[PDB]
């Protein structure tokens, strides 16, 4: 059935160099099956984090993702000019795949 | 039923 | 690192596990390991046994006999693990030992080490009114507190595990498969030439073969038509060897080859489980459920012997046939790569 | 390597129209296409999927029916029908592919069609 | 006329029968009757027995793993014979009575009422791997002197005779069968109609199959092949029935119909054993010795109940498909007529 | 073995 | 009903000849055709014959291998391909059915074509 | 191996109404399996018997045969002017099928 993946914040603001995180809640047991996109603004999502902990190839080590029970959260080490976009939060374990609500992050 | 846990 | 487990009905016994498909290094099995937690406040029985079960369970054609299904357990092993035994003084894994940290001293180890050559978990893909359990290979782990072992285990006090034994593809390939075969007519000494070869020697599954043929026909008779397939044998041995036969991609091309002319393409079969599902008895790769799986992957046997291999083993090979009738068999390795 | 597709446009409500998913590099049997479509500033959201080596289709609930989801193996291309156009169906319709062995991920995206209404 | 016997390794004791295959009508089975020939003063064993045994000898691949083959007793009866027993005593027939006048005092007849609705005698053509007793359905006629039944048979003393129940053609013929199909295509709203039809309802062996066809295509879709073949069935059926398929002949047709047009041609099929050599598992009629014998008759079932019979059940039909696919299957006979 | 014979 | 057979010639020895019975009204499959030469002014004696419904094929030893016989299905003719003809088979050729169930005499013959080596 | 068939008398005649017998013995016990054949001069022979008893379709039936042992008997019941012919004697339980050397009916 519907996995509500409540993601928030809904929108925050960090400086070059600070450390951001953000946090996706699954309203039920997914498991570690959740990956984690970048959306540039307008162009297509670029998947980043799979199973909730797995690095993809080519992004930088700079993204790193953790998992606590129902609780998943993504980490940006050091935020750079170009992480600068909408975060989305996808759940894989249940299909329909439901994705979360998004966090833009802000100058 | 089977479940899971973390070390 | 997600560790598995269960526990029992009651709750009394409850077993962990670091994980349920255990590859297969063709010479050596990865040990099967865990932990179980009991309490003996609550196991006055003083033995709680864990038993590796590697059951062979086939159907077939046995129902016009009545329901003559048979099971014949391949490989049993077990261990005592409450009572610690005097003799297993084998050292943990990290896991278990962690494990065993996060538990405190109601729990308690055990391990297996199961020996090479056994089948690979297999199942055969049962026909549309078959209802029973699904028949094939599987590894079953037991664990139940109990006071010997000749006393009936109690579904109260009972945990049922099903792991299953997985091969990986090898991290290097083979030689590129060629085959060719010259056949000689009534009509005169005059041959006619077939040669087929493949891209590569092992193919992940869903990934395309492509096949690369040519034809000579000196001969006046004309090739009607190029029957290209992907075939599977799952060879059945468990009292004397018998052989399966079941094709699973096909490619017919119209094509044709005048007298004293050649001819040369390349063909693409890819094998999937879409359109052979209604074909009983083909192969699947060992489920933990009822759930879907892929086409069985190949088995890697132990070694150049190949010696007395119990249970199934499945081995592909792709035939090209000429309608003239002439045909050559080309083998081919299709099992998943190394997950990293 | 990557995912080609086009097919977009405008139709009024009631109409159908017909998107295109031309995959290059890989062969839809051992890949599974996603349509996964994003209305203007809002979220994602998973639409339709297709994976040719089981033969399963799976749709979402807001397009149970109304939609339908093929493609020929032949030449690697997946096709989504819609019929049946609404205002809230307006949205960018990115294609996206996932591993068959086993899911990871919507590693590789199309580029996002129009469909208005 | 001529009548046949066996006689005994002992020499004292001998067997006569009229004849060796017995039709079946449908309703009722020629009974089984002969004389046996015995001595007193050469009879030790003080009392002579006859039993007629109907075995099911199964064993196919399915059962080939284990190595285990089976056969269970489908009918036996037994009558006494050198003591006479008033139980058995029935009015002579022509036969055994002009035998007894050809003997003298010094043979005893008797007599079997085979009930109807048992299996015909049937063979299932063994593997070119198989070495033992062909499997199948067949009859046999036994005869010894002996003290009583718990006595065990002695195979220096005991006549061993094989006899078959066979099925004749019908006098009258059915119906011309008929079959047709009309299919729906997304593609196009217009149907693809299919008929056949073959020209009489019973053919005997050897006689070529003749089927009429009418395809009209008013889809857009082209019919890429015309694909006839002829099949056989063989339902096996001791405890719960199960269900195995041969194709005995095909012709495959290059021909097309265009989209919008009427196709329609008359194509022959003859079933004959000489390429059929290698199916294995292929029905084929009783025989009595090994020897040859043509493909397996068709049975006839006891009225329209067609409950609860044994053994092997043998029927034909033959496939009409189209590779647009669609498919239309027709029934026939298949079995010798009845000898002058 | 077998055989056989005219009334 | 009949059989109609042609090709008969001369031939010095060591040559070879090929004979053909073209049967109507009845297939290859239910029956069997066998050939029954008869020296001039000596008695029948039976050559070859053929079986098409099992494919066995029988020879008598005076022509075990010089000769070889087959028959095209599709048209219900026979065919004896006679090589290295020698003195003592100059004779009449007679072509004959045997019912394939069962066996029961030559009941349709040929017209006899003549060899003479 | 070959079944030796002798037949006799190598030549006869009778008066057309006599009644004839023609005599064949098979060296080998060949069971009920013989036929007779009628072979006007320089014609295809005609079938009369099978089975060494069984009167074949359309022939007179002033043909009949018998058996008894290993000797075979073919009988004119009464010959007529087109019954003068050469007759042969054929078993056919064994392969080699085997013919008699014939007895020409004389005027």
């Amino acid at each position: 059935s519907d996995i509500q993946m409540t993601q928030s914040p809904s929108s925050l603001s960090a400086s070059v160099g600070d450390r951001v995180t953000i946090t996706c809640r699954a309203s039920q047991s997914v498991s570690s099956a959740v990956a984690w996109y970048q959306q540039k603004p307008g162009k297509a999502p670029k998947l980043l984090i799979y199973s909730a902990s797995s690095l993809y190839s080519g992004v930088p080590s700079r993204f790193s993702g953790s998992r606590s029970g129902t609780d998943f959260t993504l980490t940006i080490s050091s935020l750079q000019p170009e992480d600068f976009a909408t975060y989305y939060c996808q759940q894989y374990k249940y299909v329909p795949v439901t994705f979360g609500q998004g966090t833009k992050v802000e100058i | 039923c089977s479940e899971s846990s973390i070390l | 690192t997600r560790v598995f487990k269960k526990a029992s009905p009651n709750g009394k016994l409850t077993v962990y596990l670091g994980k349920r498909d255990f590859v297969d290094h063709i010479d050596l099995v990865d040990p099967v390991d865990g932990v179980v937690l009991v309490d003996p406040e609550y196991l006055k029985e003083r033995r709680v046994y864990v038993t590796l079960t590697c059951a062979f369970r086939y159907g077939r054609e046995d129902l016009d006999v009545l329901g003559l299904t048979f099971r014949k357990d391949l490989f049993v092993a077990n261990v005592q693990s409450f009572p610690p035994a005097p003799e297993d003084k084998k050292p943990l894994t990290r896991l278990q030992e962690r494990l065993i940290k996060k538990l405190g001293e109601h729990a308690y180890p055990f391990t297996f080490e199961i020996p090479p050559n056994l089948p690979c978990s297999v199942t055969l893909q049962p026909g549309p009114e078959d209802t029973g359990k699904a028949c094939g290979v599987d590894y079953e782990v037991k664990a139940f507190c109990a006071e010997n072992l000749e006393e009936k285990i109690h579904k109260r006090n009972s945990v049922r595990l099903v792991i299953r034994k997985v091969q990986y593809a090898p991290e290097r390939p083979g030689p590129q498969p060629t085959a060719e075969t010259t056949r000689q007519f009534l009509m005169s000494d005059k041959p006619l030439h077939l040669e087929a070869s493949l891209d590569k020697e092992i193919y992940y599954h869903g990934e395309p073969i492509s096949v690369n043929v040519h034809v000579t026909n000196n001969t006046n008779k004309t090739v009607k038509k190029i029957k290209i397939s992907v075939r599977q044998y799952a060879d059945i041995c468990l009292f004397n060897t018998a052989q399966y036969k079941c094709p699973v991609a096909m490619e017919e091309a119209d094509d044709t080859v005048a007298p004293s002319s050649t001819f040369c393409k390349v063909y693409t079969l890819t094998p999937f489980l879409a359109n052979n599902r209604e074909k009983r008895g083909l192969a699947l790769d060992g489920k933990l459920k009822h759930e879907d799986t892929n086409l069985a992957s190949s088995t890697l046997l132990r070694e150049g012997a190949n010696r007395e291999i119990l249970g199934i083993i499945v081995s592909y090979k792709v035939k090209v046939k000429l309608v003239v009738d002439v045909a050559v068999e080309l083998p081919f390795t299709l099992m998943h790569p190394k997950p990293k | 390597v990557q995912l080609v597709e086009s097919g977009g446009g405008l139709v009024q409500p009631g109409g159908s129209l017909r998107l295109s998913c031309a995959a290059s590099g890989f062969n839809v049997y051992s890949s599974s296409i996603h349509w996964v479509r994003q209305a203007p500033g809002k979220g994602l959201e998973w639409v339709a999927s297709i994976s040719s080596y089981y033969g399963y289709t799976y749709y979402a609930d807001s397009v149970k029916g109304r939609f339908t989801i093929s493609a020929d193996t032949s030449k690697n291309t997946a096709y989504l029908q819609m019929n049946s156009l609404r205002a809230e169906d307006t949205a960018v319709y990115y294609c996206a592919r996932s591993r068959q062995f086993w899911y990871s991920g919507l590693d590789y995206w199309g580029q996002g069609t129009l469909v208005t209404v």
